[PDB]
């Protein structure tokens, strides 16, 4: 949902890797980021 | 093979789908390109390179 709202996943305009030379995966949530986390880790270590 | 899926890769995700990265590949690819053009060396149908 959030994805669609700001346009990050791959298709809509503000995703990163047309713009930033490196992966999806490897952008920071900051910029145009990928936040598939799983839950056991957003769960124990944190959401960042 | 670990070469032909790497160029596929990189040219599946330059072109289709636009990505900044997966041009340096392709600017090194090149480069052997144009390295492998310093010499003429000639290659029959078996070895074509």
């Amino acid at each position: 949902k959030v994805e669609r709202l700001y346009g990050t996943a791959p298709g809509m305009v503000n995703h990163p890797a047309a713009y930033l030379q490196v992966k999806h995966t490897d952008t920071p949530i900051p910029l145009g980021g990928n936040g598939a986390m799983s839950i056991m880790e957003l769960a124990t270590a944190g959401i960042g | 093979m670990s070469d032909k899926n790497l160029l596929k890769r990189a040219l599946l995700g330059y072109s289709h789908k636009r990505q900044k990265s997966m041009l340096y590949i392709l600017g090194l690819f090149k480069f052997l390109m144009k390295l492998s053009d310093e010499t003429f060396q000639h290659e029959r149908l078996g070895q074509f390179s």
